[PDB]
């Protein structure tokens, strides 16, 4: 999981 | 603020790949100079602009199946149909261009861009 | 030997959530607490443990019409809906603990990670 | 593209  | 699974893309295509393989809710047979592909019809639109114009049609939308021009190869046609569910093309010398017709024919505008670049860097 | 294309599957993704957001080819309502969903069960099935045993099951997969159990949020649905299209998952404080139930319930075992994941750093 |  990332910040988009 | 929401977070992204980055692999969430590449595992729903993985999955809709193991329903085609297994011939699981595919509702379309694409007919191709008497060979017979299955697939699902929101595959096919979320790949290729000429099936988009097709099942957005409002009579073409409830055919079960669709009669591709007869000068479409039918190896050029399952070439594009593994890349639409893998994001792999088998390109070489002996298909490029069946498959850059076939490519330009279902609307599919990034196949035929990496065909042009292959067939002007052998010229 | 193929040539892979990077943004295949995030484009086909996307086009996708466009034929959702124009109720195209949209073929199952997933009914939750009287509010009403669409979808497409092909993408259900990609994303979800749950409706991949659903619409396999033999006389299910014709059911035009699915009734989540009573439990389930449709707030924390519409979320998980939304992130099976999008790969983005609208994850709040307030709202944590319903998606992490309905991600649950859905089989939807990354989502599940990451709801234990910040559960565990509030802690 | 790439080569994957
Ligand atoms: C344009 S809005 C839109 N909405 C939904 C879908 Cl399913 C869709 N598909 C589609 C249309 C055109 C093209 C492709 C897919 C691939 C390509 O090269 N051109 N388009
Ligand atoms: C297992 S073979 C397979 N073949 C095709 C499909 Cl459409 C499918 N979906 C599915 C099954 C289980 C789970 C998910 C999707 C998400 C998750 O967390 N668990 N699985
Ligand atoms: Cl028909
Ligand atoms: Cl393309
Ligand atoms: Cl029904
Ligand atoms: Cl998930």
């Amino acid at each position: 999981w990332v910040i988009p | 603020s929401c977070i992204q699974f980055t692999r969430h893309a590449s595992d729903v295509l993985l999955n809709l790949n193991r329903l085609r393989s297994r011939d699981i809710l595919t509702d379309v047979v694409i007919v191709v100079s008497r060979e017979q592909f299955r697939a699902h019809k929101t595959v096919l639109m979320a790949c290729s602009g000429l099936f988009y114009s097709i099942f957005t049609d409002q009579l073409k939308c409830n055919l079960s199946v669709i009669n591709l021009d007869p000068e479409i190869n039918p190896e050029g046609f399952c070439i594009l149909l593994d890349f639409m569910y893998t994001s792999r093309l088998n390109l070489r010398e002996g298909n490029i261009m069946a498959v850059m017709a076939t490519a330009m024919y279902l609307q599919m505008e990034h196949v035929v861009d990496t065909c042009r670049k292959f067939i002007k860097a052998s010229e």
